[PDB]
C-alpha cells in the first residue's frame, strides 16, 4: 500500500450525534475554538448559523431556535399543483414526473373514491404537435356545477356555477388568476404552466395527475384505479378522461426528446441555454428552491422548440422558475433585451399617445384593488412577474381604459359505554364473505360504533381488512369526529381476496398498530371477525403472535364467521388467557344478534376512569 | 355550424350539399380540404372500383391511412389503433373507426360495412372542393373541376380530383356496364312511418332513386336496398332528425363488432371499463353506430359484463379477485379498482457505488462528502447506531465511495462492529472468525463473500466488502430512525432532515449536516454528472449504461424504475478507478433491486460482468443458500429461511468446504462446540462420546 | 421540423408585409429565414430568426414600406431599460418601426 | 500575456511555469483544462512511453484528435487537413501541425519530430490543471494532483491526471530503468 501522502471530543452541530469511532467540562461544548454552554451554540439552517432565540420562515410555518433545535409552528401551507412546461407536472406534494399526452386528463378533482366530489380541474395538449402554431393547452374548471374554459390566452365561463358568490376572475402581470371558492384557485400562464392552489381544507380528499394532497409523496402516482404505478405514464394514462382516446407510448429514457434526439451537440447547446437557471441571478434562489427540476423541464421545453428566446417551450420554465422563487420571496431580475424580453409599450400607446404608467415588473403584487375589482381578494400568490401599471398615490387602475384613474371614478343509543379502551376490528376481506354479507360485518362495526363512546379519551378505535394484508382504514391515531369515523367504517370495501391470513393480521396490530403503548390507563381489545381459513404453510407464527398479544395485553376476541372459519386457530386463541373469549357464528346474520353480548363483555373487560 | 359528405353502398357519393351520384373508382381521389390553400386533404383510396381506405394528409409534412378493414398506415408504416398524432385523433367510436381533426375542423369514420362519411365545420363553407362537393347552400352548383368548370359529368367531376403518387400513376375511370319484387323495398322511403317523419327535411326522391340503382346493380337479395336507407337515415339524422325505428321497420341491419348492437343515438364520452364518469359534462350529440347490450360494458373493443371488468396495472389486464403485490402489501382487484393493503413494510436503506444513497423511505440521491457520518440511527432508545466511513476512491475529486462501516449495538453491552475492507471484520477492535452467532449478533458469509450481520429480526446489513451497504430494518423502527438514510416514516419530502430538526433542501448541506468530525471539510456542491473532468469517458459511460433501459431489463422497468440507477450508473462509469467495475456494480445494483421486487433478470453475459466462479463451483442465478456449506449438515436443526439467491454454488450433490472447494457429504468435516472435526474422527469422555459422519 | 421552420418564416408572407411583398420578393429573405430558423427553431423569439425579418424590415424601410412587424409576442424589443434614468421612470423611450438614421446628438 | 507547455523529446515535459520533468506515459493524460470548470480538456496520448496523439475534448459535444504522423480524427472518423469546427481550427503553420482554438483561448501544435506544445491565454492563469502545471508565478506548486495535493513525485502527479476511456484503461506508469 504506497502512500504517496501521509499526515469524545465534541462541538456545536454533532453534540447528539455518535463519537468518530476512529476536551471541555461536563456539560459543555466547543464553539469558535472555545468551551461554551450547549444552551448558547447556534441552530444551523441553509447551512447558516442562527443564535439562539433568532427566527425564520419555512413556507407560510416558522420557527425559533431553542436548545440547538428548531421550536417550529405546526401550519399546513396553501400547497400547490403545477404543470410546469408542456410535458411536466408538479404535484401538491412537490413529486416532479415526466407526462407527456395528446388525451384530456384530470389534473385534479374532488371527486376522489367515496368522497362527494366539490370540483374537477381538467388539462390537454389539444391542437398541439404541430406546424402551424406554438403549442398551447386548455384547462376546464368544473367547480360546484359551473364550467370554466381556459384556452387561447381567454377565460370562458361557458356554464355559471350553482353560487357565483365565491368567484372571482383576475389578472395580474401576465398571469391569469382564478379565484374558485375560500379554499381553491387556480393561476394560469398564458404559456403552458398552469397551476392550481389548495388550502388545508382539502388534502387527502384530492386526486388527479397533481397527486394526493398530503405529506407523502410515494402515495402519489396513485392511479384512478386507486394503485401505485412505478411508471408515470401508467399512471397518467390512468386519469384519461376520454375512454377511447389513446395511451401516452410508453419509451426509454433517450437522451432528450423531439429535436435534440438524433443531435447530441445541439442537445448540449440546449443545456448551456438552459445555464439562465444557474447564473449569479438566480443563485440565491437555488439555495432555498433547487434548480434541476426546472432545468430538466428546460431541457425537455428546449428539445421541444430549440431557442434562447422565446418560444412558448423555453423561456416559460425560467419563468416559472422566476415565479416560484418569488413566491420564496427571492425576486429574480431574470428577463432582459439580451433574453427573453417583455415590451409592455403597446399597454402605454394610449388614445392620448404614448404616456407612461405600464412597466414591466419582476414581481407585481397580485389580486390588486381595481375598478373592475373594487376590493381586496383572497389571492393564491404574494406577486407574479409581468407588466404592471404604477399608479400615484391612492389612484385605482382601470383595466378597461387601461389607466391609472382617481378614486372616486368608476347518544344514540341507550348504552353508550364511556370507558378506558382501545379497540381494533380486524375483518375477514377472503372470498369466505360475499359483499352482501361483507355488508353486514360492516354494519356490525358500525353500529358498535355507535354504541361505544369514540374519541381519544375513553373508547379509541381502528378498523383493518386483512384479505391477505392488512388494510387499517381507520387507526387509533386519527383524531377525526365519530360521525365522519363511522362514516369511514361504513365506506370500508369488499376485496373478497382468494386467502385471508389470520397469522398477519395478528402480526400487523401486534406490531405496527400497539407499537407502544400510549395509554397504559386503557384496556386494550381485538375482535378477529375471521371467516376462512388460512392456508397450513402460512400458520406456523400463529401462537407466537397471540402470546406476543398476551405479553403486550391486548385481548383477542375470536368471532368465527360461517363454516369456513378454522375452529382450530379459534381454541389456540382460546388456550392463552381466559380473557380471550371466543365467539362462534353460523352466517353474518347472527353478529348483529350477539352485538349486545360481545359489545358488553368488551366493556366488561374495560376499566373506569 | 357543420354539413358531411359520404361515400357509400357500391359507388354512390353524397356531397356535403347533398347532390347524389354514382362513382366506381381506380385511383385514390380528393374527397376535401382547403380549395384555394390546402391546409389538409382527405382522400378516398379505391381498388377495381371498390373502396379501400379513408386517407389523410396534413399540409405535406404528415400522412394517415385508415382501411375498411380498420388497418391504419402512418406514412409507410403500420400503426395499431387508437392512435393520436400532429393533432388528429384515429379511434374506435360506436364500435365504427373514427377519424378527428376537430383542430383543423374535421372529423371522418369508416363504418363497418366499408361507408366513409366527412364532416367539415364551417370554417369551409364554400372553401372546399373534391368529391365531396363544394359546401355551400346550392347542391347544383357542385361537381366543380379542379379545372374550375363545372360539368354535367359525374365522371368527368371524380377524375378531375383524382391524385396518381409514386405508389401508382391512374386511368381515368368510366361507368360500368347496365342491362337492368325487391323495389317495393326502395319505397320504403316513401311509405313507411319512421322515413316518411323526415320528408319536410330531407326529399326521399334522390335517395329512392339511388336505392333503384343499387337494386339493378346489385347481385343480392332484398339487403341490395340497404345503403340507400342507412344513408337516407344518416341524413335525417344530420338534419336533426334521428330515425329510431328504421332498421326494425326494414330488413336492413349494419354490420357490427361481435357482441354489439347497432342502434341509432349512441352517445359520445362511451363508458368503458377503465374509465372515470365524466358525469355529463361531455356535452357533444349523439351518433349511430353500435353499442354494446344495456347494462354491458365495452373493454378493449370487446363487450362483457359490469362484474367482469378487468382491473389494469403495469399495462396489463387481469380479472377481479386477483391479487397483486408491492413489497409486502397486496391488491386484490376488484370491479374497477385495485383494494391495495396499508400496512408499512421493511426498510431498505442503500449506500452504493461512488456515495449512492438511497433512503429507508425510497429517497434516491448522491452525497460524496468525505468524513465519518452516521448512515442510520435509532433515534428514539438507540438500540442501534451506522456509521459510515467515506473516502476519495479514485483520482477524480467526484470519485468517493464508502471505505469501511461501523455498527455499534448498546443493548449488545455497548459493542462496536467494524465491517472493513475487503469484507473483514472486528468487533471491539479485535478481528473476528466471520461465522458469529453470539447474543442477539449474527454475522455469516453470504454466498456472495458478502458480510451479512443480524441484531435479532429488526435489524440486517449486508456489506460487499467494496463499498456496498445494504441496510434493512423491520417496521419496528418506522419513523425511528436518523441519519443519512432519513427518518424511515414513509415520505420522501422529510428524508433531508438534519439535527437541528429542519430539511436542508440542499444535499450538500443535508449530508453535512451529519458529518461525525469537525475538521471534516464541509462539502460546498456536489458536482452531479461527472463526466465533464474525463470526457474520454462520457461515449461509453452513456453507451455502456444504456443497457439499464434497454430491452433486457424491460421485465424490471415496471417493478422498479430504472432512472435513480442509470444516472447513478452514468456517474459510477464516468468517476471511479475501473469504469468496467463499477458499470458491473451498478448494473448488479439494478437487477438487486428488480430481485428485492422479485424479478429475476438474465442480465450477465460474456460481453459484461460474468461471476466467474473459483474452480469447482458453479454459478447460478438464483440458488438456495441454506444447505451449500458443510456447516448445514452440522447443525441441521438451526432455522433458515433465506430465499434463493445469485452466487456461486456447489453442483447439486456436493458441499463446500472452508477450503472453497466442494465435496460429497461424507467428506465434509464436522463442526462441535465450535471446533472442528475431520470425518470418522471419533472423541470419547466422561461427558459424552461422539463421532464424525456425513458432516455431523 | 422543415415545415415548422417554413411555417415559421410565413410571417414574411403575413399581410403585414404584403405591401412590401408588392415592390420587394420575400422569397430570397425567407430563404435565409429557413435557414436560420434551423439554427434556431423558435416560432415566436430568436436571435437567427428575428433578425432575417428584421432584415426583410429594413429593406421594407428602405424601399419606404415602413412596417410594424414585431409585437408583444413575435420578436419584442423592449426598450424600458434606458427610460429607467436620474428621474426615475421617465418618458422618452419607444421602440420605433423606423427612427430617423443619425439624428443631431 | 500567454504561456507556454511543451512535451518534447523521448519522455520530457515542461510546464507553464517552466518546471521539467521525464514521464514514460501508458495512456492518456490531461495536459491543460478548466480546473474548476472544464470548458476544453486538452489530453496527450501515449503508447510504450511514446507520445502519439494530441487530443482536445470540448465540454462533452466534440472530441478532435492530432497523430504524431499528421493524421486527424475527429470522433472515431478520419479528416482530411486543413479543418474547422466547433470554433476549431486545424491546419499546417510553419510546415507544423497546428490546431487553435483562441475563442476557448488556446493554441496547439505538434512539430515534425512529434514534440507537442500547448499555449493557454492569461484567462487561465492560476485556473488550470495538468501535466503542464497550475499556470502561475510559482514554479515548485506545479505537481499539483488531481487529488488535489502537491507531490514531490513527477510520476505520481501524471498518473495522478491520467485519463482512461473504454478502449484505454490506464495502467500505471512508472519510472524506466538506465545504464547511466
Ligand atoms: C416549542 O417550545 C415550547 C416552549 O418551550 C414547548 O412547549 C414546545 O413543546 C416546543 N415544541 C417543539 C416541537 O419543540
Ligand atoms: C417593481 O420593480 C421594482 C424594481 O425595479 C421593485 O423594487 C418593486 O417592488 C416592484 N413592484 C412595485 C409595485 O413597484
Ligand atoms: C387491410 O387491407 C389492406 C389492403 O386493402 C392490406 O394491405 C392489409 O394487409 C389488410 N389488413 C389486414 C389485417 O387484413
Ligand atoms: C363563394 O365563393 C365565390 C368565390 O370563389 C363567390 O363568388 C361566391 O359569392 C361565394 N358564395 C357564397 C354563398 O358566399
Ligand atoms: C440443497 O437443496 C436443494 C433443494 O432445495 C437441492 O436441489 C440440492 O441438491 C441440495 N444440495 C445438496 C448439496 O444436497
Ligand atoms: C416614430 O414612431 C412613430 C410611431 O410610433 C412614427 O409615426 C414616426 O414616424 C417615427 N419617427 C418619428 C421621427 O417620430
Ligand atoms: C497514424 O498513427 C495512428 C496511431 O498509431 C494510426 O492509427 C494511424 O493509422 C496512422 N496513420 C497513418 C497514415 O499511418
Ligand atoms: C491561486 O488560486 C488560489 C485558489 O485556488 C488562491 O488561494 C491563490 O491566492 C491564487 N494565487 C494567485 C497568484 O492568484
Ligand atoms: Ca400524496
Ligand atoms: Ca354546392
Ligand atoms: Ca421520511
Ligand atoms: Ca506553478
Amino acid at each position: 500500500m504506497h502512500c504517496t501522502m501521509s499526515g469524545c471530543a465534541k462541538t456545536c452541530q454533532n453534540y447528539d450525534l455518535e463519537c468518530m469511532s476512529m476536551l471541555c467540562p461536563p456539560g459543555m461544548v466547543r464553539h469558535e475554538n472555545r468551551c461554551v454552554a450547549l444552551e448558547r451554540c447556534p441552530c444551523f439552517h441553509q447551512g447558516k448559523e442562527y443564535a439562539p432565540g433568532e427566527t425564520v420562515k419555512i413556507g407560510c410555518n416558522t420557527c425559533v431556535c431553542r436548545d440547538r433545535k428548531w421550536n417550529c409552528t405546526d401550519h399546513v401551507c396553501d400547497a400547490t399543483c403545477s404543470t410546469i412546461g408542456m410535458a411536466h407536472y408538479l404535484t401538491f406534494d412537490g413529486l416532479k414526473y415526466l407526462f407527456p399526452g395528446e388525451c384530456q386528463y384530470v389534473l385534479v378533482q374532488d371527486y376522489c373514491g367515496s368522497n362527494p366530489g366539490t370540483f374537477r380541474i381538467l388539462v390537454g395538449n389539444k391542437g398541439c404537435s404541430h406546424p402551424s402554431v406554438k403549442c398551447k393547452k386548455r384547462v376546464t374548471i368544473l367547480v360546484e356545477g359551473g364550467e370554466i374554459e381556459l384556452f387561447d390566452g381567454e377565460v370562458n365561463v361557458k356554464r355559471p356555477m350553482k353560487d357565483e358568490t365565491h368567484f372571482e376572475v383576475v389578472e395580474s402581470g401576465r398571469y391569469i388568476i382564478l379565484l374558485l371558492g375560500k379554499a381553491l384557485s387556480v393561476v394560469w400562464d398564458r404559456h403552458l404552466s398552469i397551476s392550481v392552489v389548495l388550502k388545508q381544507t382539502y388534502q387527502e380528499k384530492v386526486c388527479g395527475l397533481c397527486g394526493n394532497f398530503d405529506g407523502i409523496q410515494n402515495n402519489d402516482l396513485t392511479s384512478s384505479n386507486l394503485q401505485v404505478e412505478e411508471d408515470p405514464v401508467d399512471f397518467g394514462n390512468s386519469w384519461k378522461v376520454s375512454s377511447q382516446c389513446a395511451d401516452t407510448r410508453k419509451v426509454p429514457l433517450d437522451s432528450s426528446p423531439a429535436t435534440c434526439h438524433n443531435n447530441i451537440m445541439k442537445q448540449t447547446m440546449v443545456d448551456s441555454s438552459c445555464r439562465i437557471l444557474t447564473s449569479d441571478v438566480f443563485q440565491d434562489c437555488n439555495k432555498l428552491v433547487d434548480p434541476e427540476p426546472y432545468l430538466d423541464v428546460c431541457i425537455y421545453d428546449t428539445c421541444s422548440c430549440e431557442s434562447i428566446g422565446d418560444c412558448a417551450c423555453f423561456c416559460d420554465t425560467i419563468a416559472a422558475y422566476a415565479h416560484v422563487c418569488a413566491q420564496h420571496g427571492k425576486v429574480v431580475t431574470w428577463r432582459t433585451a439580451t433574453l427573453c424580453p417583455q415590451s409592455c409599450e403597446e399597454r402605454n400607446l394610449r388614445e392620448n399617445g404614448y404616456e407612461c404608467e405600464w412597466r414591466y415588473n419582476s414581481c407585481a403584487p397580485a389580486c390588486q384593488v381595481t375598478c373592475q375589482h373594487p376590493e381586496p381578494l383572497a389571492c393564491p400568490v404574494q406577486c407574479v412577474e409581468g407588466c404592471h401599471a404604477h399608479c400615484p398615490p391612492g389612484k385605482i387602475l382601470d383595466e378597461l381604459l387601461q389607466t391609472c384613474v382617481d378614486p372616486e371614478d368608476c347518544p344514540l343509543h341507550d348504552f353508550y359505554c364511556s370507558r378506558l379502551l382501545d379497540l381494533v376490528f380486524l375483518l375477514d376481506g377472503s372470498s369466505r364473505l360475499s359483499e352482501a354479507e361483507f355488508e353486514v360485518l360492516k354494519a356490525f362495526v358500525v353500529d358498535m360504533m355507535e354504541r361505544l363512546r369514540i374519541s381519544q379519551k375513553w373508547v379509541r378505535v381502528a378498523v383493518v381488512e386483512y384479505h391477505d394484508g392488512s388494510h387499517a382504514y381507520i387507526g387509533l391515531k386519527d383524531r377525526k369526529r365519530p360521525s365522519e369515523l363511522r362514516r369511514i367504517a361504513s365506506q370500508v370495501k369488499y376485496a373478497g381476496s382468494q386467502v385471508a391470513s389470520t397469522s398477519e393480521v395478528l402480526k400487523y396490530t401486534l406490531f405496527q398498530i400497539f407499537s407502544k403503548i400510549d395509554r397504559p390507563e386503557a384496556s386494550r381489545i381485538a375482535l378477529l371477525l375471521m371467516a376462512s381459513q388460512e392456508p397450513q404453510r402460512m400458520s406456523r407464527n400463529f401462537v407466537r403472535y397471540v402470546q406476543g398479544l398476551k405479553k403486550k395485553k391486548v385481548i383477542v376476541i375470536p368471532v368465527g364467521i360461517g363454516p369456513h372459519a378454522n375452529l382450530k386457530q379459534i381454541r389456540l386463541i382460546e388456550k392463552q388467557a381466559p380473557e380471550n373469549k371466543a365467539f362462534v357464528l353460523s352466517s353474518v346474520d347472527e353478529l348483529e344478534q350477539q352485538r349486545d353480548e360481545i359489545v358488553s363483555y368488551l366493556c366488561d373487560l374495560a376499566p373506569e376512569a | 355550424s357543420t354539413a358531411r359528405c359520404s361515400l357509400f353502398g357500391s359507388d354512390f357519393v353524397n356531397t356535403f350539399d347533398g347532390s347524389m351520384y354514382s362513382f366506381a373508382g381506380y385511383c385514390s381521389y380528393l374527397l376535401a380540404g382547403g380549395c384555394q390553400k390546402r391546409s389538409f386533404s382527405i382522400i378516398g383510396d379505391f381498388q377495381n372500383g371498390k373502396r379501400v381506405s379513408l386517407s389523410v394528409y396534413l399540409g405535406e409534412f404528415f400522412d394517415i391511412h385508415l382501411f375498411v378493414n380498420g388497418t391504419v398506415t402512418q406514412g409507410d408504416q403500420r400503426v395499431s389503433m387508437p392512435y393520436a398524432s400532429k393533432g388528429l385523433y384515429l379511434e374506435t367510436e360506436a364500435g365504427y373507426y373514427k377519424l378527428s381533426g376537430e383542430a383543423y375542423g374535421f372529423v371522418a369514420r369508416i363504418d363497418g360495412s366499408g361507408n366513409f362519411q366527412v364532416l367539415l365545420s364551417d370554417r369551409y363553407f364554400n372553401k372546399t372542393c373534391g368529391l365531396c362537393g363544394n359546401f355551400n347552400i346550392f347542391a347544383e352548383d357542385d361537381f366543380m373541376t379542379q379545372e374550375g368548370t363545372l360539368t354535367s359529368d359525374p365522371y368527368d367531376f371524380a377524375n378531375s380530383w383524382a391524385l396518381s403518387s409514386g405508389e401508382q400513376w391512374c386511368e381515368r375511370a368510366s361507368p360500368p356496364s347496365s342491362s337492368c319484387g325487391l323495389w317495393e323495398q326502395c319505397q320504403l322511403l316513401k311509405s313507411t312511418s319512421v322515413f316518411a317523419r323526415c320528408h319536410p327535411l330531407v326529399d326521399p326522391e334522390p335517395f329512392v332513386a339511388l336505392c333503384e340503382k343499387t337494386l339493378c346493380e346489385c347481385a343480392g337479395g332484398l339487403e341490395c336496398a340497404c345503403p340507400a336507407l342507412l344513408e337516407y337515415a344518416r341524413t335525417c339524422a344530420q338534419e336533426g332528425m334521428v330515425l329510431y325505428g328504421w332498421t326494425d321497420h326494414s330488413a336492413c341491419s349494419p354490420v357490427c363488432p361481435a357482441g354489439m348492437e347497432y342502434r341509432q343515438c349512441v352517445s359520445p364520452c362511451a363508458r368503458t371499463c377503465q374509465s372515470l364518469h365524466i358525469n355529463e359534462m361531455c356535452q357533444e350529440r349523439c351518433v349511430d353506430g353500435c353499442s354494446c347490450p344495456e347494462g354491458q360494458l365495452l373493454d378493449e373493443g370487446l363487450c362483457v359484463e359490469s362484474t367482469e371488468c378487468p382491473c389494469v396495472h403495469s399495462g396489463k389486464r387481469y380479472p377481479p379477485g386477483t391479487s397483486l403485490s408491492r413489497d409486502c402489501n397486496t391488491c386484490i382487484c376488484r370491479n374497477s379498482q385495485w383494494i391495495c393493503s396499508n400496512e408499512e413494510c421493511p426498510g431498505e436503506c442503500l449506500v452504493t457505488g461512488q456515495s449512492h444513497f438511497k433512503s429507508f423511505d425510497n429517497r434516491y440521491f448522491t452525497f460524496s462528502g468525505i468524513c465519518q457520518y452516521l448512515l442510520a440511527r435509532d433515534c428514539q432508545d438507540h438500540s442501534f447506531s451506522i456509521v459510515i466511513e467515506t473516502v476519495q476512491c479514485a483520482d477524480d475529486r467526484d470519485a468517493v465511495c464508502t471505505r469501511s462501516v461501523t455498527v455499534r449495538l448498546p443493548g449488545l453491552h455497548n459493542s462496536l462492529v467494524k465491517l472493513k475492507h475487503g469484507a473483514g471484520v472486528a468487533m471491539d477492535g479485535q478481528d473476528v472468525q466471520l461465522p458469529l452467532l453470539k447474543g442477539d449478533l449474527r454475522i455469516q458469509h453470504t454466498v456472495t463473500a458478502s458480510v451479512r450481520l443480524s441484531y435479532g429480526e429488526d435489524l440486517q446489513m449486508d456489506w460487499d466488502g467494496r463499498g456496498r451497504l445494504l441496510v434493512k430494518l423491520s417496521p419496528v423502527y418506522a419513523g425511528k430512525t436518523c441519519g443519512l438514510c432519513g427518518n424511515y416514516n414513509g415520505n420522501q419530502g422529510d428524508d433531508f432532515l438534519t439535527p437541528s430538526g429542519l430539511a436542508e433542501p440542499r444535499v450538500e448541506d443535508f449530508g453535512n449536516a451529519w458529518k461525525l468530525h469537525g475538521d471534516c471539510q464541509d462539502l460546498q456542491k456536489q458536482h452531479s454528472d461527472p463526466c465533464a473532468l474525463n470526457p474520454r469517458m462520457t461515449r461509453f459511460s452513456e453507451e455502456a449504461c444504456a443497457v439499464l433501459t434497454s430491452p433486457t431489463f424491460e421485465a424490471c422497468h415496471r417493478a422498479v424504475s430504472p432512472l435513480p440507477y442509470l444516472r447513478n450508473c452514468r456517474y459510477d462509469v464516468c468517476s471511479c478507478s475501473d469504469g468496467r467495475e463499477c458499470l458491473c456494480g451498478a448494473l448488479a445494483s439494478y437487477a438487486a433491486a428488480c430481485a428485492g421486487r422479485g424479478v429475476r433478470v438474465a442480465w450477465r453475459e460474456p460481453g459484461r460482468c460474468e461471476l466467474n466462479c473459483p474452480k469447482g463451483q458453479v454459478y447460478l442465478q438464483c440458488g438456495t443458500p441454506c444447505n451449500l456449506t458443510c456447516r448445514s449438515l452440522s447443525y441441521p436443526d438451526e432455522e433458515c429461511n433465506e430465499a434463493c439467491l445469485e452466487g456461486c454454488f456447489c453442483p447439486p450433490g456436493l458441499y463446500m468446504d472452508e477450503r472453497g472447494d466442494c465435496v460429497p457429504k461424507a467428506q465434509c468435516p464436522c463442526y462441535y462446540d465450535g471446533e472442528i472435526f475431520q470425518p470418522e474422527d471419533i472423541f470419547s469422555d466422561h461427558h459424552t462420546m461422539c463421532y464424525c459422519e456425513d458432516g455431523f
